[PDB]
RNA sequence: GCACCUCGAUGUCGGCUCGUCGCAUCCUGGGGCUGAAGAAGGUCCCAAGGGUUGGGCUGUUCGCCCAUUAAAGCGGCACGCGAGCUGGGUUCAGAACGUCGUGAGACAGUUCGGUCUCUAUCCGCCACGGGCGCAGGAGGCUUGAGGGGGGCUCUUCCUAGUACGAGAGGACCGGAAGGGACGCACCUCUGGUUUCCCAGCUGUCCCUCCAGGGGCAUAAGCUGGGUAGCCAUGUGCGGAAGGGAUAACCGCUGAAAGCAUCUAAGCGGGAAGCCCGCCCCAAGAUGAGGCCUCCCACGGCGUCAAGCCGGUAAGGACCCGGGAAGACGACCCGGUGGAUGGGCCGGGGGUGUAAGCGCCGCGAGGCGUUGAGCCGACCGGUCCCAAUCGUCCGAGGUCU
RNA sequence: GCAUGAGUAACGAUAAAGAGGGUGAGAAUCCCUCUCGCCGUAAGCCCAAGGGUUCCUACGCAAUGGUCGUCAGCGUAGGG
RNA sequence: AGUGAGGGCGCGAGCGAUAACGUCCGCGUCCGAGCGCGGGAACAACCGAGACCGCCAGCUAAGGCCCCCAAGUCUGGGCU
């Protein structure tokens, strides 16, 4: 290796053009079916302790 | 090339992993629910699922068994006299895992409980 | 599965005891030889007065190796010893006598010689 | 005659290891070859070896010319 | 030009005149056409073919009009055998004669991203001796200031297998029809429970 | 769809019965067809058994016999149909089922290391002095 | 030889690895002449498609030699290739001989020793996605423009001991078989591996004294075996056949030029090469292709918008269970109208007679129970546990 | 003074973790118990030189801590 | 004051091998300082010509007048 570096300062342009697939993704969702409140799917909603209908946890 | 074989590392090597996977157990009879990583708690599973599945048997070798990863002669006692005379009328799947819709904090890792079923 | 190198075993009275392959003759540029093989060798080892020297060179087939050898029938063997069997350049045993068990492929090879000459063929 | 050239061998650097400054050459009938990484030329080894190939072929003949008159006078 | 889809079921090895055959067994039969290829309507001559029965509960509607329409139900797979037209409607295993010769398809084994070392079989570097943390690398790749590049096609690391493969010439070793089963003497490409295509072969 | 038995189903077409059960330890005779150019004659071959590798129709199995100065190894398919008959010859009790330590071994050695196994002979003459129960009507 | 770019740097020999291009061809292919009987060889033309071994000596390139080969071709690519390796050579300091100098030192003479820099920004290249486009919306199945791969060769036999030759030797043509190397795939067989699938073992600490287990001795303590998977030494198959246009070369017919000429008009034969043929990519082929089926009229607005809308449609994404698919994405299967993963069960397989007890023995041990016990993936079952419940997106088609 | 490389190397020995309970605005990281692993001619003790409040007690998290931090050899105040 | 590193082309000589984008003189020129403009595809010094600024006006220069690309697929006679 013998150490390889930039040529030249990456131009404004070019910078922010890479970092065109930087954007997050919203979560995704669902109501508790009981609570109404928001919740991601396939977890036991915090707000009560409700999946499958059941009381899991005592929330 | 992970190809068709089945286990699971956890970044851990052979011995810790199994060590890993009897302190989980441990714990898991000891307190009927425990709260961990999904990952760990998808294998940890079936680790306790073919320890209750050992003491449903009953007899000294299963007992001769079991003692081996649970170590504690108690727990042991525990395990055959009351767990297990639980699940004499359901055939395997002694347990279950629910995902948790809160994360953790300083390392965002995705948290699951495993409880037994009743 | 014998190269360059590899010793082997005298399988016959031709005063050598050991040889050891230099080349194998079965290609322009063939990597192994096996049983029926015929390799040039050179004599590393060979008992005093008998026909060849020690530093001859010398042509030779190889009648027993290590490595298990497949049958169309989905048979297979293998011997303890890697050997051969010297011989001239009409392919005729320099020797007279073979000693010990010699693969059955040398007779499917045509080493007609050799196989009556041996003490048993399997 | 086959001429040859070719890197020379021992210490001489960049304009040495980089430069084919030795010749040898070959007389095909006889069969004596001779060779010189003698000097830093080329040209210079080249004929330097093409007339001590000039000695070593007809001075060297001449052996068999005094060969055979002091045998046969014998 | 005949031909039929079929799976990949697993290979062993019998027996035949005192010799031993490796085989390699495929599911096959049956095979319901599902369309023809006109040269007329389409351009050029083959025949759609159907494989394996499908839970109709996830035939979504565009397909179960294609299905109806050569008057076939549900299917998993639909693929095409070129220039094929088949006299019956179904095509079968007891298409093929015992003794004749297929290429068979298939989408070989997977190996991921792959060394070149492995993929394309370079060398790589001395075990031992001196080397630097090269002991599995690819070397040198160009020349200098001329050409001044690297040339398209140069052999080099990346994805290795699943990818179509034909393998050309094998021998029908036999085929049991009421069991649907092919036996084919050496090695089909892909896994166990591939699709695999099987055709008679390009050769004299 | 069973693929795994279906490999089971077209093999069943090619499985020997009649061989007997054996375990490494045993000494065994097995008598093969081999072609000695134009005929075809069986050449027994006995010694020792080092190794069983099961796997159904495919299992194969090793035996191990020093001749004429040499030891020999070779393997048999136990359904080659050009197997003709296989022989119990002497039985002996392994502690293990790969045999493969008594090749750098002497054969005084490989005598007292591996014992006869007395038990699984009686079960012979069991097998044997009531397979003369045919012969009794 | 010159001294035109580079001395605010263009790392020089040889090996390794990867190669690619030239043809003035080393080999196989085609052909003329022969001082070509045949078999060979010589010399010349055509031909670059592929092929072009392993060792001894030396830092070597070179060269010599060993054993083979169809052959062991030469050259260009900064005498290709050190931000790919090496560092024996050579060209730092150390030191010795020969050697020159009173000398300090020196030589192109020799000999021992002598720090080779983790991070790729651009182009290039190998692989993989995201966006948009494809002027209606979608689920499939596809055509092949254009590229890529591949392209080698020997030996024996038959024809026939014939044609040939005094003989020795010994064919054309036509046809068969077995090989070496190389490529792609595969795991039946052989053969590796198989980080806990079984077993034995030593020290030691622990549980519980016996028995029986555990921890540590490696990130498996050591040993002996070992499924599935991944694999080469293991199995399969590949180069073709043939179709067309030609190279040198050989011709038919045929003038110019009464004869003559392969050519000027016309035609025939002809290569491992050329185009197809075989395997692969491939409609970003913006030139955006085709075929089968499925979905539909706009509810309100918009000077000009061929628009912005707003639920839905056929369908698609999310999410979760998963996967011989996989770096991540992507891809494929599946989600209770379920067998996707898990546990259980069974087959297969590995291991090889567990614990407990009874009998034998002072004992170490043995013997029975007992092919027992334990038993990861492979092949299948099986709703016991886990894929609960849900959310989002997507029509309504500018047009002479 | 601020960019570029770039949310990229790196986060400092491959002795190793797991869980329940607790405290807190907030916890993988602080406290408590249970299991697990490592050192054990030290990775445990005790002198000396050097350092100079780092010692104990309360209260506390902006900065220091290669992340977190309710914790600290960190800050405040008292004591010694 | 600066300059006292010149260069290329034509011609005339020496040197060189009637080699070199070689070298050294002589006489011219141009680049140097006209790398401003038109031709020569590109192209310091070859052919045309010495740019004070403006113009959606005219004539020519070398070089060209089938399309890229302004002007003749012009006209008359030949050859390949
Ligand atoms: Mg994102
Ligand atoms: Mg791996
Ligand atoms: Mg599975
Ligand atoms: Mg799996
Ligand atoms: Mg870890
Ligand atoms: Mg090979
Ligand atoms: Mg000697
Ligand atoms: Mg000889
Ligand atoms: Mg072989
Ligand atoms: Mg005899
Ligand atoms: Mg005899
Ligand atoms: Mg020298
Ligand atoms: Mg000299
Ligand atoms: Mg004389
Ligand atoms: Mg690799
Ligand atoms: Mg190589
Ligand atoms: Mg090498
Ligand atoms: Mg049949
Ligand atoms: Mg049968
Ligand atoms: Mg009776
Ligand atoms: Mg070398
Ligand atoms: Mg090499
Ligand atoms: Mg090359
Ligand atoms: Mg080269
Ligand atoms: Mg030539
Ligand atoms: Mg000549
Ligand atoms: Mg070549
Ligand atoms: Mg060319
Ligand atoms: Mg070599
Ligand atoms: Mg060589
Ligand atoms: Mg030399
Ligand atoms: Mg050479
Ligand atoms: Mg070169
Ligand atoms: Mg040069
Ligand atoms: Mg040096
Ligand atoms: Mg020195
Ligand atoms: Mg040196
Ligand atoms: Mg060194
Ligand atoms: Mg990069
Ligand atoms: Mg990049
Ligand atoms: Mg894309
Ligand atoms: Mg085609
Ligand atoms: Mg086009
Ligand atoms: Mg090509
Ligand atoms: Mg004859
Ligand atoms: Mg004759
Ligand atoms: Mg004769
Ligand atoms: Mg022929
Ligand atoms: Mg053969
Ligand atoms: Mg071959
Ligand atoms: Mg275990
Ligand atoms: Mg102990
Ligand atoms: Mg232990
Ligand atoms: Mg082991
Ligand atoms: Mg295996
Ligand atoms: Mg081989
Ligand atoms: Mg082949
Ligand atoms: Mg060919
Ligand atoms: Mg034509
Ligand atoms: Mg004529
Ligand atoms: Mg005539
Ligand atoms: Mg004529
Ligand atoms: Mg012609
Ligand atoms: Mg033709
Ligand atoms: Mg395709
Ligand atoms: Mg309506
Ligand atoms: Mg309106
Ligand atoms: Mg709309
Ligand atoms: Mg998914
Ligand atoms: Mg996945
Ligand atoms: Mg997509
Ligand atoms: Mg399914
Ligand atoms: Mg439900
Ligand atoms: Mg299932
Ligand atoms: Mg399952
Ligand atoms: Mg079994
Ligand atoms: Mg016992
Ligand atoms: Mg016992
Ligand atoms: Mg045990
Ligand atoms: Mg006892
Ligand atoms: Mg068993
Ligand atoms: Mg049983
Ligand atoms: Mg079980
Ligand atoms: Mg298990
Ligand atoms: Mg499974
Ligand atoms: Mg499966
Ligand atoms: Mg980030
Ligand atoms: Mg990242
Ligand atoms: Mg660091
Ligand atoms: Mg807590
Ligand atoms: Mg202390
Ligand atoms: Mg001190
Ligand atoms: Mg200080
Ligand atoms: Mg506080
Ligand atoms: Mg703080
Ligand atoms: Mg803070
Ligand atoms: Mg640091
Ligand atoms: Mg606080
Ligand atoms: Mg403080
Ligand atoms: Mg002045
Ligand atoms: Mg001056
Ligand atoms: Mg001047
Ligand atoms: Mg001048
Ligand atoms: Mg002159
Ligand atoms: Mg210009
Ligand atoms: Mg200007
Ligand atoms: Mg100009
Ligand atoms: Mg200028
Ligand atoms: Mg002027
Ligand atoms: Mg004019
Ligand atoms: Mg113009
Ligand atoms: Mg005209
Ligand atoms: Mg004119
Ligand atoms: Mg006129
Ligand atoms: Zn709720």
């Amino acid at each position: 290796a013998k150490h390889p570096v930039p040529k030249k300062k990456t131009s404004k342009a070019r910078r922010d053009a890479r970092r065109s697939h930087h954007a997050l993704t919203p979560p995704i969702l669902v109501p508790c079916p009981e609570c109404k409140a928001m919740k991601p799917p396939h977890t036991v909603c915090p707000e009560c302790g409700y999946y499958a209908g059941r009381k899991v946890l005592e929330v | 090339m992970r190809h068709l074989k089945s286990g699971r590392k956890l970044n851990r090597h052979s011995s810790h992993r199994l060590a890993l996977y009897r302190n989980q157990a441990k714990s898991l009879l000891t307190h009927g629910r425990i709260t961990t990583t999904v990952p760990k708690a998808k294998e940890l599973r079936g680790f306790v699922d073919h320890l209750i599945h050992l003491a449903k048997r009953g007899d000294l070798h299963a007992r001769r068994l079991v003692l081996r990863d649970l170590q504690d002669v108690k727990l042991v006692r525990k395990l055959f006299d009351e767990i297990a005379p639980r699940y004499r009328d359901r055939q395997g799947g002694y347990t279950r895992v629910l995902k948790l819709a809160e994360r953790r904090r300083g390392d965002g890792a995705p948290l699951a409980l495993v409880e037994l079923v009743e | 599965m014998i190269q360059p190198q590899t010793y082997l075993e005298v399988a016959d009275n031709t005063g050598a005891r050991k040889i050891m392959c230099i080349r194998v003759l079965k290609g322009s540029n063939a990597k192994y030889a096996t049983v029926g093989d015929v390799i040039v060798a050179s004599v590393k080892e060979a008992i005093p007065r008998g026909a060849v020297k020690e530093g001859d060179v010398v042509k030779a087939v190889v009648v027993r190796t290590k490595k298990e050898v497949k049958r169309p029938d989905g048979s297979a063997i293998r011997f303890d010893d890697n050997a051969a069997v010297i011989i001239n350049n009409q392919l005729e045993p320099r020797g007279t006598r073979v000693f010990g068990p010699v693969a059955r492929e040398l007779r499917e090879k045509g080493f007609m010689k050799i196989v009556s000459l041996a003490p048993e063929v399997l | 005659l086959r001429i040859d050239t070719f890197r020379s061998s021992g210490a001489g650097g960049q304009h040495v290891n980089t430069t084919d400054s030795a010749i040898r050459i070959t007389h095909l009938p006889t069969g004596i070859v001779v060779e010189c990484q003698d000097e830093r030329s080329q040209h210079k080894n080249k004929a330097k070896a093409l007339s001590v190939l000039g000695a070593r072929i007809h001075a060297a003949e001449m052996a068999k010319r005094q060969q055979a008159e002091a045998s046969t006078r014998r | 030009m005949k031909g039929i889809l079929g799976v990949k079921v697993g290979m062993t090895r019998i027996f035949r005149d005192d010799r031993a055959v490796p085989v390699t067994v495929i599911l096959a039969g049956p095979c319901p056409v599902v369309q023809r290829r006109t040269p007329e309507k389409d351009g050029y001559t083959a025949v759609q073919l159907g494989f394996l029965p499908q839970n109709p509960k996830r035939v979504n509607r565009p397909l179960k009009g294609h299905f109806a329409k050569a008057g076939v139900e549900p299917v998993r797979i639909l693929r095409e055998i070129r220039d094929f037209n088949p006299e019956g409607d179904t095509v079968t295993v007891e298409i093929f004669k015992p003794g004749e010769r297929v290429d068979v398809t298939g989408t070989s084994k997977g190996r991921g991203f792959a060394g070149v070392m492995k993929r394309w079989n370079f060398a790589g570097g001395p075990d031992s001796h001196g080397a630097h943390k090269i002991h599995r690398h690819p070397g040198s790749i160009g020349n200098r200031k001329t050409p001044g590049r690297v040339y398209k096609g140069k052999k080099m690391a990346g994805h290795y297998g699943a990818e179509r493969v034909t393998v050309m010439n094998l021998e029908v070793v036999d085929v049991i029809p009421e069991e649907n089963l092919l036996l084919v003497k050496g090695a089909v490409p892909g896994p166990n429970g591939g699709l695999v295509i099987v055709r008679e072969t390009k050769k004299a | 769809m069973n693929r795994g038995a279906l490999i089971k189903l077209v093999e069943s077409r090619y499985v020997r019965t009649d061989l007997p059960e054996f375990r490494p330890g045993d000494t065994v005779r097995v008598s093969y067809k081999v072609k000695e150019g134009n005929r075809t004659r069986i050449q027994d071959f006995e010694g020792i058994v080092i190794r069983i590798r099961r796997n159904g129709f495919n299992t194969t199995f090793t035996v191990r016999k020093v001749s004429y100065g040499v030891g020999v190894e070779r393997i048999f398919p136990l359904h080659s149909p050009l197997i003709q008959k296989i022989d119990i010859v002497q039985r002996g009790r392994a502690r293990r089922a790969k045999l493969y330590f008594i090749r750098n071994l002497s054969d005084r050695e490989i005598r007292r290391k591996l014992r006869a196994d007395r038990k699984r002979i009686d079960k012979d003459r069991a097998a044997e002095r009531a397979a003369k129960e045919e012969v009794q009507k």
